[PDB]
């Protein structure tokens, strides 16, 4: 693994966590 | 093997709505995210909308949300596009596809049109063959399709037979508003008494069917 | 969004050689995961999209080892080692390591082939079209090469300009030359106030200009 062991393909957006 | 195969493309005013359809063949379609994906005029291609497998996740380009909603039906293989409150940079070819980002499999394309403008069938003309054509030379012949709104017309020679040869053109937008363009084929001078040639011009917008003879005139 | 700058924009390639496409995007292209998610496609003149390369450089089931994929970081490359007639077309690049998925604006690979000449057509508005009031006098350019083609109009040797509209095919996938009309517009009037109808062809395969012309009235 140089990244993540299974493919994870951006399907959405990101959204971040801005909150508790 | 897998298909990709669309429809519902035409004719829409500003502000009104339309409907696109994708049906697939040929693999699990509940496997698959969907996409669709359209191309502006002589125009770059743009992504338009994500849908997961059952449906529960849908995300559109900025331009569009609100305006569009996708969904799908996996027991019937169908994938929708609902357009809404169209514009005019609307227009273009949109593709159902498969699988974002991999984009492995594209359905044919459906056109769309968003215009005040209305339907009108075409004209069909004959391009008669020059009567001075070289003796054993090459004769020229074809078929003009004019005023016409909105695209597409098809135009085949012979139900298909003829198929070397020949040259459809892009359609061309006139002062009018309308389309127009012309098909063209060369062939065997010997042949122009001996060969019939018929160009079958369809205008499925207008449900327009037209078979032209195109014949030496005297 | 990221930015694919693809270049050049239009590639022409003599037939037999190789050919580069670049993809430089604004920004890596390596999602969370790790992986570089660019795809390359090309596209027949009304055709859907046909995937050749994706993850940078694994090739589709379908398609010619003349066609590979390459690079890292922000500079990506297609690179068709012999081209061949059948791959004019546009070619796209197409990210989608990041939100949104964002393809490049297009590289048109056109063939350099021989100079060859125009064949041209004229042909007379049909009888059924002037019973309804217009006269399209169309003028015919068959299998030439290259592209560039000036069709003057003459009307009773009066040059015509504002009032004919060119159309111009893509480049054939077999023979590579192209095909041009030109179509003059007139009322049914002024066409049957005047005799003779010309188009004027000028092109590099023409030594000097051809031109073709009728009478009308049957010729
Ligand atoms: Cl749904």
């Amino acid at each position: 693994a140089t990244g993540r062991t299974h493919s994870s393909p951006p399907r959405a957006p990101s959204s971040p966590g801005r909150s508790r | 093997q897998v298909q990709l195969v669309e429809s519902g493309g035409g004719l829409v005013k500003p502000g009104g709505s339309l409907r696109l359809s994708c049906v697939s063949s040929g693999f699990t379609f509940s496997n698959y995210w969907m996409s669709w994906v359209r191309q502006a005029p002589g125009g770059g291609l743009e992504w338009v909308a994500n849908i997961n497998q059952d449906g529960s996740e849908k995300y559109y380009v900025d331009s569009v949300k609100g305006r569009f909603t996708s969904s799908r039906d996996n027991t019937k293989n169908s994938l929708f596009l609902q357009l809404n409150s169209l514009r005019a940079e609307d227009t273009g070819i949109y593709y159902c596809t498969r699988d974002p980002p991999y984009f492995d499999n594209w359905g044919q394309g459906t056109l769309v049109t968003v215009s005040s403008a209305s339907t009108k069938g075409p004209s069909v003309f004959p391009l008669a063959p020059s009567s001075k054509s070289t003796s054993g030379g090459t004769a020229a012949l074809g078929c003009l399709v004019k005023d016409y709104f909105p695209e597409p017309v098809t135009v085949s020679w012979n139900s298909g037979a003829l198929t070397s040869g020949v040259h459809t053109f892009p359609a061309v937008l006139q002062s009018s508003g309308l389309y127009s363009l012309s098909s063209v084929v060369t062939v065997p001078s010997s042949s122009l008494g001996t060969q019939t040639y018929i160009c079958n011009v369809n205008h499925k917008p207008s449900n327009t069917k037209v078979d032209k003879k195109v014949e030496p005139k005297s | 969004d990221v930015v694919l700058t693809q270049s050049p924009l239009s590639l022409p390639v003599i037939l037999g050689q190789p050919a580069s496409i670049s993809c430089r995007s604004s920004q890596s292209l390596v999602y969370s995961d790790g992986r570089t998610y660019l795809n390359w496609f090309q596209q027949r003149p009304g055709q859907s999209p046909r995937r050749l390369i994706y993850k940078i450089s694994k090739r589709d089931s379908g398609v010619p080892e003349r066609f590979s994929g390459s690079g890292s970081g922000t500079d990506f490359t297609l690179e068709i080692s012999r081209v061949e007639a059948e791959d004019v077309g546009i070619y796209y690049c197409m990210q989608g390591s990041h939100w949104p998925v964002t393809f490049g604006q297009g590289t048109k690979v056109e063939i350099k082939r021989t100079v060859a000449a125009p064949s041209v057509f004229i042909f007379p508005p049909s009888d059924e079209q002037l019973k309804s009031g217009t006269a399209s006098v169309v003028c015919l350019l068959n299998n030439f090469y290259p592209r560039e083609a000036k069709v003057q109009w003459k009307v009773d040797n009066a040059l015509q300009s504002g009032n004919s509209q060119e159309s111009v095919t893509e480049q054939d996938s077999k023979d590579s030359t192209y095909s041009l009309s030109s179509t003059l517009t007139l009322s049914k009037a002024d066409y049957e106030k005047h005799k003779v109808y010309a188009c004027e062809v000028t092109h590099q395969g023409l030594s000097s200009p051809v031109t073709k012309s009728f009478n009308r009235g049957e010729c």
